[PDB]
């Protein structure tokens, strides 16, 4: 016979994920192109007006 | 002129001036007061600085000894703007200078401070402060509202004196 012995259940087990998940995440590249665009370009906007008036801080001085 | 090397000492010359030179006062400012009051001293004495410049030139390599007269001018002249100024606005070119000796000498840091001091000058002195040289497009920096460079930390005495003038209507 068999008692006591571990054993499987009757309907048995919620099966298990397996397969490879490794899901898609990001916006498409050119988002992050158009965004690294966008910062580098105020951030010039930014720079320039900065050194024209520490030009024009040299011409008071 | 190049500054001294490796070793050098410093020596002071204990005659005095030869009698037949007139004597004359000496400039009593230091930088920071010096550099405040600049523009008042360029505008009142332009005339007498390019006079002794003019001079120095035509010299032609004895400009010292030759420009002794000129320069005498254009000391009294500086003097004579710096007493009218201790004489009639004191406290706002106090606060001007106070304010550069916290900001490494630099005018951006100091704009509220100089607002009161300009007015003041105006008002008392008829100097006005103008940067030579720019088109009517371009806007002198010193009157421009909202600048990219601010200080890092505006001046306590100044930030209080420039919004009382703002509430008493000076400026
Ligand atoms: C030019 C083309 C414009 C096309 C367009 O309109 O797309 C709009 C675009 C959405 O369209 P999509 O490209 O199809 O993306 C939707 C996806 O579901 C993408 O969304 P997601 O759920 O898969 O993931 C978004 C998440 C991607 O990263 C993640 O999934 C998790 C990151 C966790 C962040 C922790 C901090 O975003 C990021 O974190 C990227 C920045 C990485 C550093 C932060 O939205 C934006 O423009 C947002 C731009 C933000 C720029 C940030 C980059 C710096
Ligand atoms: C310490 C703070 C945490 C910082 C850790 C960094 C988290 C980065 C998350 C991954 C985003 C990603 O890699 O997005 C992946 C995307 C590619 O997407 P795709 O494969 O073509 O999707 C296509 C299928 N769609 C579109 C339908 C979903 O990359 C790019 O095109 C450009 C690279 C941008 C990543 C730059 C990271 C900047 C972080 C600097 C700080
Ligand atoms: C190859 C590069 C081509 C880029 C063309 C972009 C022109 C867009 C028009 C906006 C300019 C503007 O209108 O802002 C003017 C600005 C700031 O000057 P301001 O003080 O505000 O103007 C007042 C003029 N004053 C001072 C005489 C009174 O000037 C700039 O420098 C900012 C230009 C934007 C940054 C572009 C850099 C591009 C990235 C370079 C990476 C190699």
């Amino acid at each position: 016979p068999s008692v006591g012995q571990d054993l499987p259940p009757v309907g048995g087990y919620e099966p298990v994920q397996w397969r490879r998940n490794l899901p898609a995440r990001g916006f498409r590249p050119l988002v992050y192109l158009a965004a690294l665009c966008g910062i580098c370009g105020y951030g010039f906007y930014r720079a320039l007006g900065g050194i024209q008036e520490r030009r024009e801080l040299k011409r008071e001085k | 002129p190049r500054e001294a090397a490796a070793h050098w000492v410093p020596f002071e010359d204990k005659a005095n001036m030869p009698d037949n030179v007139p004597d004359v006062v000496e400039v009593g400012a230091t930088s920071a007061p010096l550099l405040s009051a600049s523009y008042f001293i360029g505008a009142k004495c332009k005339p007498y600085n390019d006079d002794f410049m003019l001079c120095r030139e035509e010299s032609q390599g004895s400009g010292a000894i030759d420009c002794l007269k000129e320069g005498r001018r254009v000391t009294r002249c500086a003097v004579s703007v710096i007493e009218d100024i201790n004489k009639s606005c004191l406290d706002e070119f106090r606060l001007h200078w106070q304010c550069l000796e916290q900001n490494n000498h630099q005018l951006s840091g100091c704009r509220k401070a100089e607002a009161l001091l300009n007015k003041c000058v105006f008002t008392k002195l008829n100097l006005e402060k103008k940067i030579p040289g720019l088109r009517p497009d371009e806007e002198p920096v010193f009157l421009k509202k909202d600048p990219w460079i601010k200080p890092a930390v505006d001046d306590f005495k100044s930030v209080r004196a420039y919004a009382e003038a703002k509430k008493n209507g000076t400026l």
